[PDB]
């Protein structure tokens, strides 16, 4: 069917730039024009600019202008957005969308899975794990909480498993927070009944797949 | 520029009611009952997808429950009823001027009953205490709202500000909420102190609870 395809995440140094791909298919590529959208983490939409892939024709933000520029590739249907001169600011999601018209309002109908850009001087750096040992004798109740800390790590994303893929009730992954260290740092806890502590062995598996770190830690 | 304004910021409904959210503008966004207001829905981790478009034209896929309203400045969406796929966020957008903008966004929320949070501390591991630094965990299970409010007080009355907050998104059965604050102090630092307690603070809570270790 009709759909637009963009480029993998990509981590780039401060002050280098990024060349971002949407390639269309499902229909006549330069019968329609193409939007661009940002999504800084945790804010909202916010439109860049906009391609008429037929003549070439932009028409920026005021506010994107000289920092983001547009470009189409009628032969392989690929639109293209770069932005350069990166900083921390530029970390976003950044959605192409298929633009439409209707009695002179346009609106996007088909958005792309959008591509996220990480600014920053990290370096791929693998995660550590320092178990988060259940109480200290506080018993009283019946359930307990235990977890397992991932320190320090980069890019994101982590994957936190627990008893190894079999263990999915009460478990409690929390996003990652960025240090100052411009390093990562995420949490992965499951409540258990203080009845089976003694009698279970809990371990939280951790993959980070860009450094390559599988860690198997027993709370 | 045009000017979108949505509210409430978040609104938190029960499966089966029905919502209205409004978006207002700036500036008239019309001419001659011809409209240039469009509606997306987007859920976490997820592309927006467009809902309604000329102020009033329902999109293929979406469903009859949904219907947008308004001219000039004052526009609303409305959801007659709330089935669990309508649970996410909503932007109002404007594209009568150049530049185009969205609105701030609404999220509907999965109103419950209101939750005591179960309270955790977690004191610094060993392998921690040898890298040099320590971090002190302080969880917060499943609770309603998601208003909540975690207290480090080392040493007492001494409460500091060195912590980092994460909460987690609302359950996909119990519609809860998770919280989790750490304070990363040098293993020196953690050394000369000895009461470490985290103050929570929930309507659920008759009084504000606190868990701290030695």
């Amino acid at each position: 069917q009709v759909q637009l395809v963009q480029s993998g995440a990509e981590v780039k140094k401060p002050g280098a730039s990024v060349k971002v791909s949407c390639k269309a298919s499902g229909y006549t590529f330069t019968s329609y024009w193409m939007q661009w959208v940002k999504q800084a983490p945790g804010q909202g939409l916010e439109w860049m600019g906009e391609i008429d892939p037929s003549d070439s024709y932009t028409n920026y933000n005021q506010k994107f202008k000289g920092k983001a520029t547009l470009t189409v590739d009628t032969s392989t249907s690929t639109a293209y957005m770069e932005l350069s001169s990166l900083r921390s600011e530029d970390t976003a999601v950044y959605y192409c969308a298929r633009n439409r018209d209707y009695s002179n309002n346009w609106y996007f109908d088909v958005w792309g899975e959008g591509t996220l850009v990480t600014v920053s001087s990290a370096s791929t750096k693998g995660p550590s794990v320092f178990p988060l040992a259940p109480s200290s004798k506080s018993t009283s109740g019946g359930t307990a909480a235990l977890g397992c800390l991932v320190k320090d790590y980069f890019p994101e994303p982590v994957t936190v498993s627990w008893n190894s893929g079999a263990l999915t009730s009460g478990v409690h992954t929390f996003p990652a927070v960025l240090q100052s260290s411009g390093l990562y740092s995420l949490s992965s806890v499951v409540t258990v009944p203080s009845s089976s502590l003694g009698t279970q062995t809990y371990i939280c598996n951790v993959n980070h797949k860009p450094s390559n770190t599988k860690v198997d830690k027993k709370v | 520029e045009i000017v979108l304004t949505q509210s409430p910021g978040t609104l938190s409904l029960s499966p089966g009611e029905r919502a209205t959210l409004s978006c207002k503008a700036s500036q008239s966004v019309d001419y001659d009952g011809d409209s240039y207001m469009n509606w997306y829905q987007q859920k976490p981790g997820q592309a927006p997808r467009l809902l309604i478009y000329a102020a009033s034209n329902l999109e293929s896929g979406i469903p009859d429950r949904f219907s947008g309203s308004g001219s000039g400045t004052d526009f609303t969406l409305t959801i007659s009823r709330l089935e669990p796929e309508d649970f996410a966020v909503y932007y109002c957008q404007q594209s009568n001027e150049d530049p185009r903008t969205f609105g701030q966004g609404t999220k509907l929320e999965i109103k419950r009953t209101v939750a005591a949070p179960s309270v955790f501390i977690f004191p610094p591991s060993d392998e921690q205490l040898k890298s040099g630094t320590a971090s002190v965990v302080c969880l917060l299970n499943n609770f309603y709202p998601r208003e909540a409010k975690v207290q480090w007080k080392v040493d007492n009355a001494l409460q500091s500000g060195n912590s980092q907050e994460s909460v987690t998104e609302q359950d996909s059965k119990d519609s809860t909420y998770s919280l989790s604050s750490t304070l990363t102090l040098s293993k020196a630092d953690y050394e000369k102190h000895k009461v470490y307690a985290c103050e929570v603070t929930h309507q659920g809570l008759s009084s504000p609870v606190t868990k701290s270790f030695n």
